Order: C-alpha cells, then structure tokens, then sequence
C-alpha cells in the first residue's frame, strides 16, 4: 500500500494524498524506501532475524 | 522555457512568455519551482534587483513546503530581505531550506 | 597447420559508441565591451554538451 | 618533403583510412549501470553512468 503511493503501478488504493510532490520512482528509489519501511517496523517490534 | 535577453541601449530586458511573447521585468508571474531549481544562479543575478526595490510579484508553485517563522515586535522596525534573500540564494538543484 | 592461432571475435565497449568528436577552434570573446560578462553561461561553470 | 604527398595515391590512402576506419569500429556495445535522476531537469530519467 505504502510503495504504490510512490510508484505507479495498477493496484487501486484510493490515493489519500496526492497534493504532495513527488517523483515516479525506479526500482532502486522503491527499494531504498521499502527499505526503510522493513527497518522500521524490525526495530519497533524488536526482531533480529 | 523561459530564455532571458538582456535590453540593447537602455531597453528593458525580457523573459519568455509560456505562449512566445516576451515579456520585460514587471507585473505578476506565476512559477513552477523547478524553473529556479534549473536557474538558481542565473536567476538571483537576474531578479534580485528588481524584486528588492522594483515591482514585481512572483508565484512560486509548490504544492508543499515546510516552514520555519520567526516573530517580531511590531513597535520596532522589521525587513525581511536578509531572510527572503539568505533563502532564494540556497534552494539548490537538489534539496530546499526551510 | 597442426595447430593455428584463433581470433578474437567477442570484444566489448562500454563507452559512447561515437567517432566524430568536435573540437574548438579558435577561442571566444567573453569578456567584451558590449555585453557584460553576466550574460555568459561560462561565467557561471555550467558544464555545455 | 616531410608534408607532401602524391595525387595519383589519394584513392589508395583514403581506402586504406576506410579500411582502418571499419576494423577499429569492431566492438559490441556492452550494458553498464543505471541511476534515478534526483534533479529536476529530467522527469525522472534513467540515466546510465
């Protein structure tokens, strides 16, 4: 739900904001971010593997 | 496309209108952010003169921004120039202060 | 004829496949009377195809 | 002469500039890495470094 806010891809999720710029991203700008979103969620659940 | 002459002999110089025209340094223009983000230098040579003490109006279109306010006591004196000016000579072709 | 050498057929190039460059001639006039120095993009360094 | 030449051998030099001029062009264009543009310039290109 979250990478097809960024990227364009042809799963409808109800677009919530749209006002905000941003750009059409690659593959390596969705994994630089997807990134992110794993690293969050390992460190607030407090897992390792 | 906005291309920038110079006015010969004491003309006015001029910009170029979306449309063809070109147009010279005054009045009320409309910009997208990435046409300064392009021209951060060349436009702060070109415009900062005639936007300090001339007549012009420029609509820089964002969408979003993040903002940074500073207060002031309105009994004193207050310009903002070394505020409006310290900002447009640091947006740069990758990120925006504040 | 026991034994002959072999060629090299596969051969890459990971550069701009080009062969006609363009070179200056003479130098430009940049700093001049007539306009000033300001209108130049060499004054600036913004690197020109 | 140092910077002469004969006439009647311009077609067999520019044969043989030809010649070279094919067989150093004997290369296959070979795939490199890749880059989002975080400038504004491009809208969002895949340019190759």
């Amino acid at each position: 739900t979250l990478v097809a806010q960024i990227s364009e891809t042809q799963y409808p999720v109800d677009r919530y904001l749209d006002w905000i710029p941003s750009l059409r991203a690659s593959a390596a700008t969705a994994a630089t971010f997807a990134e992110w979103v794993n690293t969050s969620m390992k460190t607030a659940f407090d897992l390792s593997d | 496309d906005c291309r920038i002459s110079f006015g010969m002999n004491g003309a006015a110089p001029m910009i170029r209108d979306e449309t063809g025209m070109m147009v010279p340094f005054e009045g009320n223009w409309i910009f997208p952010l990435a046409l300064w983000q392009m021209n951060t230098r060349y436009f702060n040579q070109q415009f900062d003169a005639w936007i300090k003490t001339g007549e012009l109006r420029i609509r820089i279109e964002m969408g979003a921004y993040p903002y940074m306010l500073h207060y002031y006591d309105p009994r004193q004196y207050a310009n903002a120039w070394n505020l409006t000016s310290a900002w447009l000579e640091e947006i740069t072709p990758t990120s925006i202060p504040s | 004829l026991l034994h002959a050498d072999t060629p090299r057929l596969v051969t890459w190039d990971a550069g701009l496949c080009t062969s006609f460059k363009i070179v200056p001639i003479v130098p430009a006039q940049v700093p001049q009377d007539v306009l000033a120095y300001t209108f130049f993009t060499s004054s600036y360094a913004i690197q020109s195809p | 002469s140092v910077r002469g030449a004969n006439p009647l051998m311009f077609r067999a030099n520019v044969l043989h500039m030809l010649l070279e001029f094919v067989l150093d062009n004997l290369y296959l264009n070979r795939h490199t890495g890749f880059s989002q543009d975080h400038t504004p310039f491009t809208e969002g290109a895949n340019l190759r470094s």
